[PDB]
RNA sequence: AGAGACCGAUAGCGCACAAGUAGAGUGAUCGAAAGAUGAAAAGCACUUUGAAAAGAGGGUUAAAUAGCACGUGAAAUUGUUGAAAGGGAAGCGCUUGUGACCAGACUUGCGCCCGGCGGAUCAUCCGGUGUUCUCACCGGUGCACUCCGCCGGGCUCAGGCCA
RNA sequence: CCGGGACCGAGGACCGCGCUCUGCAAGGAUGCUGGCGUAAUGGUCACCAGCGACCCGUCUUGAAACACGGACCAAGGAGUCAAGGUUUUGCGCGAGUGUUUGGGUGUAAAACCCGCACGCGUAAUGAAAGUGAACGUAGGUGAGAGCUUCGGCGCAUCAUCGA
RNA sequence: AGACUAAUCGAACCAUCUAGUAGCUGGUUACCGCCGAAGUUUCCCUCAGGAUAGCAGUGUCGACCUUCAGUUUUAUGAGGU
RNA sequence: GUCCCACCCAUACCCCGCCCUCAGGGUAGAAACGAUGCCCUGAGGAGUAGGCGGCCGUGGAGGUCAGUGACGAAGCCUAGG
């Protein structure tokens, strides 16, 4: 007898990306190489990020691009490993140059229409093999529709499972002091 | 009777596809590799000066 | 040939592991099941019965799955297939399938003679 | 086992029957030992003891990992930092209480010991005084190392 | 481009025409394949430079890929036939993969195959008589 | 596809993942939303506060027709020129003519104002407007006008 | 009328057959079982024992281990022949012993020296073609201390089982 | 410091730490010799011998039970399908997205092409008439991976004060 | 006499609605590997039954965050066996 | 009743061999690789109700082995491997 709490124990992130993509396994084959001889912290980043889900690479838009390209930014490479997408808001595009998994049709148009570049991610690891002059960017997880749902209860203010919207649609007794209680 | 018998597929794929295997088809080794019998023909991707 | 020099081979086992109460009854194979009663006596490990199978009783990497001649089985149907063997003569060995035709059979030995290869079944 | 003296065990770092370690007698370790009595046996190492147990059982924890220790390199590269560098020095840190012997004592892997040669006595399961074998015997647990080890 | 000797194995990694898998091994029916494994290394028909032999009548026949001429198949393949003596041929195969640097990792196993094929056309000798331990009993009577 | 589901990895296993002691029997509790007071309030309470009870007026016979009127904000309101036309007057080559955007035809009727207007003179054409959004675009040189 | 990622004689309609038939009930109504010799009957002439059914010879056939109880013919249960055990159950697990029967493996390989036989052709050079542009093939030139195949003798090394 | 006995031989060019330093017991066994080359070693089956071994499935706190079902064999025999929800995985496009109610065409229940409407999403809140989202570089403070001209700029997300 | 009404009577026989409902008995078909429970809280014409919280598995993300603990020592409060 | 020597054996403890699970490393100016591969190092393995992963068989459909067969396919019997 040895007395211990935890045996066999497993491993608590994806070792592999569960997609069957061609090429994404090749990308995949040369930041495994990067990660295991060379220094700069940026390419172990990367790696990990390329088995993650969809769920977990939302999309960055070009108005949050542009906001982080002030207060000194403005000549730095920006490397998203996700999608990128178009703004209808933003009237004015500045000029810059993005590395990305993929682009959109309209947003490749407008940034290389300014007098930008853009980059992929196996020509990022040519020109820039330890990231240097660079910044990394992500989208925003929480803002799923899905999310909001999360841990219903009282005193919440979370959002309920309802066919319609409605006066006859829930509201009523548990809503309002005039019927009953109040939640 | 009344089970699923066909599906539905975005028409988007279905172009996407289409696509893949015509650009697939100018690669030898991928030729020999499917059985065919390709050892005796000048050009893989084969053009007849409309003869026919 | 001779085959290549190897580690001895030790089997661990030589029974079958044969089912629970199949030797009363003629309505159950002799093919092992695992026992789900709730109070079955050799589920429970009692003294006295019969072993249940494990992953403790596998065999070493190195020796596993060859005769003990030395050589791995390769079942061949043609003489086209016995070519295969050309360059593993010291670590293969060929054999006929049984729907082979007598005059095929013969073939087929003939050939694997040149190459040197052994035959498993070819007195026939 | 209680809930209370288990945890202590584990924090005494002896998690399987006949294990060892080394600690410094203070109040704050004394109130520990004294709570499991009958589960230990404890006693005051001597010179020879402490030299035969690091030579043929000594193992030290590096990167998590139970590495038998054969050659001065591998103790001078964990605990070169603090001025040990030799087996020797490790042995002198262990005997007399130096002021690193926190960090010395904590490297070594819990030792594992066989059964006694002799056996024990004919009730091992009560105290040292009444007839037993488990409790404190101060000096006389050196015998009890000759045969363990 | 879009296509590699890379992404071709990876496309035919699992399955291809060529691959004969049965339990206690695999192998594989490649014209362009030494040693008959199914492995990167050894796959012949997916990298750019391969060598193949094949039993002449009287020796081997070698075939080597043209790099030049990967589209036109009828004229990608540089032939030739080594019929004089076994230690001739063992030289030129030898300089042909390992001089250049083409495939000079496939030196050591081009010439064990020719090797095998030369040994493989000598007359036979014949098999010494079987003999009987249980049976002799039986064919007494 | 039923080669790869758990029902064919129960063979074997008699009660079928279903219990032993708890049988999994016709319909213990009642069908559908039976008990929704009884013995199904605590988990009808928890979760969809408010199924119970009336509130409010009711109206007899509603045509949706009546109420149909989509909304557009200010901010998205240079995204209904077309793109050849729209890089021109944002680039500052005409200088002296203005567009007028018809809303109706592209299937709104009130102009919301919520973001920012560059500050070049627009015409909008609308059923309804804020009390914001004639602000905004009156301050950027433009007028607005109710067309019915 | 045309079709199928449908069933293949306990399945598919109750019915692949003289099936809403035979049969049960006063009546309304209930309602089965049952496909396959061989390419062709060429479906066994004649003799003999027997009251007869049938048997033994002899015939047809590629086959009667296909004879109208007929393609292939499994299990429960039974007969004959062979082997073995048994003082109020039998069966089973671990480990030897006796008797019967049996699969493998080994029976040579490489190299060197001497002797004998047979052949065209080893180094070198010239011409043509191909190719990874420096590596090769073909024709000619060689012509016996070189190269190749076979045979005989001698030597070193390695090779099966139990100790 | 000298004797006696038992069990084991994993690894497969060199590399390292060392010593008693023409070498070695120092990061894992080698050397010499004999009989036999087949039923001898080994494997299968039957029987005798030593020790062990209560009938399965099920409900139950508790089953070998004086608790129930089970004479034997062959074939059949039990979580399925549709509509509507929900979270997670793969894929296409992306402020948009969905050809197939329908039309054109065809080697004809396949394949290929086209568009007006419409569905969900882009704006909420009140019973209702109604009204309808920027003081600031889209805010201030404390933590934050990564980058950096070394001064600093600071994604996602957590808490808190404001508009 | 609750007797008799085709071997059927405290309400005959035949087909259909009908595969009538069951908080109740019985059964539920190949192998190997890893983890591993509960009979307790609140409400119900509830007590052989359900919802709710607890114990359990799998999928992950944020850092490898240096944070933590069924434990001892030191300082300082409460209790009525 | 008390004390003292020697000795016997558990699936428990120590050392060694082999199987699987988990964790941490090495491997391209590629003479290179079922990169899902190979090499080095450490620890662990009981289990009803239940959860997840990997594999073996049966009836059909598309592709491919230029697959076997009247010189004998499928099926059945067999203290023969």
């Amino acid at each position: 007898g040895i007395d211990l709490r935890w045996k066999h124990v497993r491993s608590s992130h994806r070792k592999a990306p569960k997609s069957d993509n061609v090429y994404l396994k090749l990308l995949v084959k040369l930041y495994r190489f990067l990660a295991r001889r060379t220094e700069a912290p940026f390419n172990k980043v990367v790696l990990r990020r390329l088995f993650m889900s969809r769920i977990n690479r939302p999309p960055v838009s070009l108005s949050r691009i542009a906001r982080n390209l002030k207060n000194g930014n403005e000549k730095k490479t920006v490397v998203v490993v996700a999608t990128v997408t178009d703004d209808n808001r933003l009237l004015q595009v500045p000029k810059m140059e993005v590395a990305a998994l993929r682009f959109t049709a309209k947003a490749r148009a407008r940034i290389e229409a300014a007098g930008g570049r853009t980059l992929t991610l196996d020509q990022l690891a040519l020109e820039k093999p330890t990231g240097a002059n660079t910044l990394l960017l992500r989208g925003p997880k929480n803002a799923r529709e899905a999310v909001k749902h999360f841990g219903f209860g009282p005193h919440k203010h979370k959002k309920p499972y309802v066919r319609s919207k409605g006066r006859k649609f829930e509201r009523a007794r548990g809503r309002r002091r005039s019927r009953g209680f109040k939640v | 009777i009344w089970r699923k018998w066909h599906v539905k597929i975005n028409q988007g794929q279905k172009r996407f596809a289409t696509a893949s295997a015509l650009a697939a088809s100018a690669v030898a080794p991928l030729l020999m590799a499917r059985g065919h019998q390709v050892s005796t023909v000048p050009e893989v991707p084969l053009v007849v000066d409309s003869a026919a | 040939v001779a085959a290549k020099k190897h580690v001895p081979i030790v089997k661990k086992r030589t029974k079958r592991f044969m089912r629970h109460q199949s030797d009363r009854f003629k309505c159950l194979d002799s093919a092992w099941r695992k026992p789900k009663g709730i109070d079955n006596r050799v589920r429970r490990r009692f003294k006295g019965n019969l072993a249940m199978p494990s992953i403790g009783y596998g065999s070493n990497k190195k020796t596993k799955h060859m005769m003990p001649s030395g050589h791995k089985a390769f079942l061949v149907h043609n003489v086209k297939d016995v070519e295969l063997l050309l360059m593993h003569n010291r670590t293969y060995a060929a054999e006929i399938a049984h729907n082979v035709s007598s005059r095929k059979r013969i073939d087929i030995i003939t050939r694997a003679k040149q190459l040197g290869v052994k035959v498993t079944n070819a007195k026939a | 086992i209680p809930p209370k003296p288990r945890k202590i065990l584990q924090l005494l770092r002896l998690r399987q029957i006949n294990n060892g370690v080394f600690v410094k007698v203070t109040k704050a370790t004394a109130e520990m030992i004294k709570i499991v009595e009958p589960w230990v046996a404890y006693g005051y190492p001597n010179l020879k003891s402490v030299r035969e147990l690091i030579y043929k059982r000594g193992y030290g924890k590096v990167n998590g990992q139970r590495i038998p220790l054969t050659d001065n390199a591998i103790i001078e590269e964990n605990l070169g930092k603090y001025g040990i560098i030799c087996i020797e020095d490790l042995i002198h840190e262990i005997f007399t209480v130096g002021p690193n012997f926190k960090q010395a004592a904590n490297f070594l892997w819990p030792f594992k010991l066989s059964n006694p040669n002799g056996g024990f006595r004919p009730r091992k399961f009560k105290h040292f005084i009444e007839g037993g074998d488990l409790g404190n015997r101060e000096e006389h647990i050196n015998a009890l190392i000759r045969a363990m080890n | 481009s879009n296509v590699s000797a890379d992404l071709i194995w990876e496309v035919s990694r699992n399955y291809n025409s060529f691959l004969v898998k049965q339990r206690t091994g695999t192998f594989s029916r490649d014209a362009l394949n030494l040693t008959n494994q199914h492995s990167r290394k050894h796959a012949g028909f997916v990298n750019d430079k391969a060598l193949g032999i094949v039993p002449a009548e009287k020796g081997v026949k070698v075939i080597a890929k043209k790099v030049k001429a990967a589209n036109k198949p009828a004229s990608s393949l540089y032939t030739v036939t080594y019929k004089s003596t076994a230690r001739k041929a063992y030289k030129a195969i030898a300089s042909q993969a390992a001089k250049h640097g083409y495939r000079a990792d496939l030196r050591q196993a081009a010439v064990a195959r020719a090797s095998a094929i030369l040994r493989s056309q000598r007359p036979v000798k014949p098999e010494p008589p079987k003999k009987l331990r249980g049976a002799a009993a039986r064919r007494a009577a | 596809p039923t080669r790869f589901s758990k029902t064919r990895k129960h063979r074997g296993h008699v009660s079928a993942g279903k219990g032993r002691v708890g049988k999994h029997r016709k319909h213990p509790g009642g069908r559908g939303m039976a008990g929704g007071q009884h013995h199904h309030r605590t988990n009808l309470d928890k979760y969809h506060p408010g199924y119970f009870g009336k509130v409010g007026m009711r109206h007899f016979h509603l045509l949706r027709n009546h109420y149909w009127r989509p909304s557009i904000n200010i901010d998205k309101l240079w995204s209904l020129v077309p793109s050849d036309v729209r890089e021109q007057y944002l680039s500052g080559q005409k200088k002296d003519t203005a567009p007028v955007i018809d809303l109706l035809s592209h299937g709104y009727a009130k102009l919301l104002g919520k973001g920012r207007l560059p500050e070049i003179p627009v015409v909008v054409r609308a059923r309804y407007v804020s009390a914001e959004a004639e602000r905004k675009v009156k301050e950027a040189g433009g007028v607005v006008e109710l067309v019915a």
